[PDB]
């Protein structure tokens, strides 16, 4: 629903809070 | 087989494709005698003395039986003056 | 440029490396702090920035340099290092 | 506060090497001494402190950076090494 | 010209074929050769936009069958400011 | 034999240390009934967390391109048995 | 004692490993730590030949499950004077 | 001369029978062996076209079966002049 | 020592190379000029002296390391060494 | 460091193997060596707790496979005043 | 004799310790350093020497007593043992 760089790279970053 | 020393390198670029890569060198019984080609099958600097064989045994210590070679160096003399 | 989040990306060869600090770079208000070179291939670029900054750099970073090369090893974000780790942590290029 | 304790841990780059040396740090009491680039791509980070503090962090450090990259090799604690291997030992990081 | 190409290579040779192929083919500058480690080698070139093209075409052509080959060619038309310290700019 | 065949054994430690020949008398070697300096009495001492290649070696069989040709005429040495020469843009030498 | 014992292992880990275990094991000096290139670390301990033989083979069996483990382990028990050029004296 | 000739080979014993035999070949001037990193060494020479032809290819036979082996024998006759800036000019 | 015949082996990792330095030196007369970390793991030993004793030694060498860790990766021998050659071999350790 | 830890064998041979793993396996100071009677012999380490804990650990499991073997390994993290009377020193 | 080493021997009863102390000191170049009744039967003997010698003085001493009286209950080497354990190890046999 919001674009932008958040939608960018999905399961690839691993520092994020979601991945902690 | 003869004794000669390697006086230098000899270049043809456009020789024929069947001497393949060897390299080639100017060589002579002394300083002043007439100087020949050889294939360099051993890897010789100049001014060593080195051994030499012609004829048919020249092609296959160049590296084939039909290698078209009539002189090859094929061996360094340890100590020679 | 302020903040203290750290973003990081290592790519095996240079030219990812140099892709993702060019994304980094444009996408989000980030310094380029480093690059290094690790050995054996690997390749890490640094960013420092604020930690909503270093979300949308390193993602970027991350997308652009996937398919180039021989391509990405990690992506990773830390929102605060201890100052311990400062010391391990190049401050300019 | 450093101490007698070493504790290690090597991976495979740098992010999992610097992931693993944050946790380390955060989780208990410990002094980051080292980062070496081994060679071919391995990282190694060394801690030192008093035992249960270099326990601690090394279990951290092992479970922060297994998913992180290439991951981790090897993540190991010496209670007290022996003072020979003191001087093979870097009393702070480079 | 301020657009940048790269090519990377396994091993030096290849590397230097890829230079040497790029600055004939356009107006490019070399700026920079960085062995990687672990047998990358990487070659970097400054310009315009099109001779930037013509060239990294031209060096990856050229040099993918010399040694181990070649490994990326790329092209960042517009170099970010912040990048520009980590690029070298003479070789 | 009196020493293993080489094939067959590897040494545990090489050098002075190898164990392939067998020497009888009073030899440093120890048998089952001793404990101790080895073993489980030094890999027993310090815990250990086990975890889970770029060269030029691990690339000896990387894929190439189709060997270049050479369709010259002439006198130029032209040999196409020996090793693979390269000239400018990749050109069969 | 001037026996030379090596371990050579992938990572650094395991060679610190093997080195405490040697240095503990038996009545040995340390007397280097080289880091070979590619991952290989190799690391030297000198002393009688009957102490190095036995720190060599408790530093093996120590290191052998650490990390990415062990790849040599070997004893010269007498130590050509040419080859002592090549060896670190302290660590 | 200004032409350059290249070998590139796995570990430095090839390298350096390569080097050997180039310049026992021709006339051509050793100016560098680079440790590339991974394992790869290269060495450089320098001189006149045919003799830097003459010298690469008997270094590419001498080098093939020795250690691990060759990797690259390159020819360049006409080098650019940017490219000047990254070749060694003496070895070191 | 003198003799300008050179010498080499070449070994993966440190260990066979200081074997094979040890046996090349402890068979014949030979100097043992330089050990080389060649990079990827590669290690070389190079020693100089008379074509006999060079040829002595490094068949000793190259027998002596091949069991030793990751094992041997050339044993070569020089008779005569180009003078352009002698510029990147070492003259000491 | 004024923790203790103790280790008990059946045995002499045992209790050496013991006193010498945990010594040096972390920084503890062995304080003695007593003959329990009925072949019972009990070796003592002091330190602080974290490094007598890996000590023990480390004579534990260096003495079960020595002779007749282990009986007890024990820790106590602070030891009582009226407790070091019995206890010997150095 | 100069020896770091220490050898051990322990049995049930005082019979095959002595056969395990003459067949160690015959075979091997060894002091025996300790006799010890250690309490219920069990006798330890203690040697101290080279590594070498050591080892091949222990395998001798346990070949020999482990059909002698009521057996063989250990036979352990260890080739330093810390500076702390040194003030537990007899220096004379009394
Ligand atoms: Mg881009």
């Amino acid at each position: 629903r919001i674009t932008g760089p958040g939608m960018l790279a999905t399961g690839l970053i691993t520092g994020t809070p979601e991945f902690r | 087989m003869k004794i000669m020393q390697v006086e230098k390198t000899l270049v043809s670029t456009n020789r024929i494709a069947d001497m393949g890569h060897k390299p080639l060198l100017v060589v002579w019984e002394k300083p002043g005698a007439p100087r020949q080609v050889a294939v360099d099958a051993i890897g010789c600097i100049p001014g060593d003395w080195v051994l030499c064989v012609g004829s048919s045994a020249a092609r296959e210590a160049a590296g084939s039986k039909s290698y078209p070679s009539d002189l090859t160096i094929i061996g360094i003399i340890d100590q020679w003056n | 440029v302020t903040g203290i989040a750290l973003g990081m990306i290592e790519t095996r060869g240079l030219v990812p490396a140099i892709e993702a600090a060019d994304a980094m770079t444009k996408a989000a208000e980030v310094r380029l702090v480093g690059r290094q070179f690790v050995g054996g291939g690997y390749v890490t670029v640094l960013v420092r920035g604020e930690t909503g900054a270093v979300n949308a750099a390193v993602r970027a970073g991350a997308d652009a340099c996937e398919r180039v090369g021989d391509g990405l090893v990690a992506a990773h974000i830390i929102a605060r290092v201890h100052s311990e780790v400062e010391n391990i942590l190049p401050k300019a290029p």
